[PDB]
Parts: C-alpha cells; structure tokens; sequence
C-alpha cells in the first residue's frame, strides 16, 4: 500500500534475502572446505602404515 | 491501461453516482481516512468530564 509500515514490511524480508543468499553462497565457500578435509582423508593412509 | 482508468474511469462520469458528503447524513458522521486501520489491534478515545 502507499503506508510507510507496508513499505517497511518489506524492508525486513528484502534483508532476509541479504542474509540468507550471502549464507548459502557462503555456503559453498564453507563448504569446499570440508569436502577438501574428507578427499584428503579419502587417499589418506594412516601413519605407521 | 489503468492512465486510461485514471482519465476515464476515475471521473468524468456519474449516471448515478453518489458521493457521501454530498449527501446530508454527514453532519451526522466525522469521516476521516485512516488508511492503516487493517493493523490495529485496538481503537482507544478517552473521555474527561
């Protein structure tokens, strides 16, 4: 509506979406970061062995 | 379309139209836009005599 409150309704639910996808596709970044330790881990013969 | 709307079927036009405070009644009747009235939980006046 042309209220001030409708306009701000948004504001908080276009900053949900600043926040969420600057997390998911920081997730990625979190991510490839844990696949590495475990394709690391995959090929890792324990030592002593 | 709706710039036609605002030209046309916004006014300039009655073939029976009404308006309210053409009508006598409102002299009975404060009337007062409060376009946010969807969001209230309540509506407070206070009275002192």
């Amino acid at each position: 509506d042309g209220t001030g409150i409708s306009l701000h309704r948004q504001l908080r639910a276009i900053q949900q979406l600043a926040r969420n996808v600057q997390a998911v596709l920081g997730a990625f970044e979190r991510g490839t970061a844990d696949q590495m330790l475990h394709v690391l881990l995959e090929k890792a013969p324990p030592l002593a062995l | 379309d709706v710039e036609f709307d605002a030209l046309l079927g916004s006014y300039c036009n009655t073939l029976s139209l009404v308006r309210f405070l053409e009508l006598g009644l409102s002299v009975a009747c404060v009337c007062t836009k409060f376009p946010e009235l969807a969001y209230m939980n309540e509506g407070r006046v206070q009275f002192e005599v």
